[PDB]
């Protein structure tokens, strides 16, 4: 737990936004048709 | 003989002309696509 | 209200998905096994044979200065 | 030394640092009407206003990267280049497309950007980080046609709505757009008042009025869907599952929702549409900023900039062969 706060520190603003941004928002690589690509 | 000698020179000349022609046109395309294919991977490079 | 209520489910439905674990999940779906991530090897010169009957190799360089 | 990150936008100017999250300053934009630079004395005057007053900083010192549309000239970037670095003299510098830097902001490579400004709305494929530039659409549908609506639908309230004046009456009808527009069939609606303390009840107004960009020329989704049309074939379904938006002009209420019901009804049913909800005006404004501060920052724009030393060694031809 402490790790990841003295980490969570001096993570510059630009990844401090980008923290909060993927929290929110995510992704998800997989789309189930990926089968696709090996036809 | 010298007329045949002068007549194939000619063709081979002539052809080899030809040929520097078109493969000037060729490299000149193959550059066009070069530069595009070489900007779409430095584009590649920066989004990856 | 059932309108309403397929918006803020299908919204609930993000969220708690989102916490479980990829298992503990009912509908266990597939073949995740979530591969490497690469990250960086800087300019790389990749060798590749495949079949096409017959196999083939291609080289591939990163960058044009390689 | 921490590099500097502007966008030149047509309508509002943001600048910062590369590593800062937010554009420290961000003013109204002119020699943009078109896109790009319609007038470089102009342009360069408000870029020095940037670096002194704004930033209170040279040019000399930091490294520099600056924003340009989609669909700019080559022309413009050649003497973009020429300018900043004969005139500021920055160490190192670099270009790129506003809509690129919207996609990597949202952390998406491959995606297609909705956004506004003055005078036009565009719709871009980019794929890998490469803006289709056949696949562009771009309508004149802008946030500029709905302020004239309302500021039209004003002038026949009779309400008073020196260039000054003017730049007040075009924030009054922007600073209405955000508080009452919504995308007797609206019931009754908002009191906003006027700083003087004028208002009225705003009512179908702020129904009709954005009904515009959709129904006044090529809507909004008819943009991206004919957009998609001219991109490659089988990429369009990656596209319909990254499409983004950027821009303040895109913030009205419901806007994006409207957008998501023409797409999916628009799109075949099966398809993966979906849109990226950077819906906030904080989100929508830092968006392109944000993309090139990202940009910035890596370790790799070391590599990737126009150093001082390129463009000593050559001339405007650089920016073509580093910036794609």
């Amino acid at each position: 737990l402490e790790e990841l706060a003295d980490f969570m520190e001096q993570l510059t603003p630009i990844e401090k936004y980008a923290l909060n941004y993927l929290e929110l928002f995510h992704t998800s690589i997989e789309q189930e048709k990926e089968r696709n690509s090996e036809d | 003989q010298e007329r045949r000698w002068k007549v194939a020179a000619a063709k081979k000349l002539v052809r080899t002309v030809v040929r520097h022609h078109e493969e000037k046109q060729l490299r000149e395309e193959r550059g066009k696509k070069e530069e595009q294919s070489r900007l779409r991977r430095i584009a590649a490079s920066t989004a990856r | 209200t059932q309108e309403e209520l397929l918006r803020e489910a299908k919204i609930t439905e993000e969220l708690n998905l989102r916490s479980l674990e990829t298992y503990e999940r009912l509908e266990a779906d597939k073949k995740k096994q979530v591969h490497k991530k690469r990250k960086c090897p800087g300019p790389i010169i990749t060798y590749h044979s495949v079949t096409v009957r017959c196999s083939r190799t291609f080289i591939t360089f990163s960058d044009d200065a390689t | 030394v921490g590099a500097l990150v502007f966008d030149i936008g047509s309508y509002t100017v943001r600048a910062g640092y590369a590593g800062e999250d937010c554009p420290k300053v961000d003013f109204p934009t002119s020699p943009l009407k078109n896109g790009m630079v319609e007038d470089w004395d102009s342009f360069q005057a408000i870029l020095d206003h940037t670096y002194k007053m704004h930033v209170k900083s040279e040019a000399s010192l930091h490294p520099v990267l600056m924003s340009e549309a989609p669909w700019n000239t080559r022309a413009k970037r050649e003497k973009l280049t020429e300018l900043m670095f004969e005139h500021y003299n920055i160490p190192a510098f670099f270009l790129c497309k506003t809509a690129v830097l919207t996609a990597f902001a949202n952390g998406r490579s491959t995606g297609l950007i909705l956004d506004s400004g003055a005078t036009h709305t565009t719709a871009i494929p980019v794929h890998d980080g490469y803006v289709l530039q056949q696949g562009i659409v771009k309508s004149p549908l802008a946030g500029d046609f709905i302020t004239m609506q309302c500021r039209e639908l004003f002038q026949e309230m009779n309400i008073e709505l020196r260039s000054w004046h003017n730049y007040m009456c075009n924030c009054v009808i922007q600073d209405f757009q955000a508080s009452v527009l919504q995308v007797a069939a609206q019931m009754p609606t908002v009191h906003y008042e006027f700083p003087n303390g004028y208002n009225c009840d705003f009512g179908a107004e702020r129904l009709k009025i954005p009904e515009g960009l959709f129904d006044p020329m090529l809507g909004v989704s008819h943009v991206v869907t004919t957009s998609v049309g001219m991109c490659d074939i089988d990429i369009r379904p990656g596209l319909y599952g990254s499409v983004i938006v950027a821009g303040g002009n895109t913030l009205i209420q419901s806007f994006t929702d409207r957008l998501n019901r023409e797409l999916s009804q628009k799109t075949p049913p099966s398809m993966r549409l979906k849109l990226i909800a950077n819906n906030t005006t904080v989100e929508r404004r830092f968006s392109s900023w944000i993309g090139g501060s990202i940009l910035a920052s890596l370790g790799t724009f070391q590599q990737m900039w126009i150093s001082k030393q390129e463009y000593e060694e050559g001339g405007k031809q650089c920016v073509e062969r580093k910036c794609p």
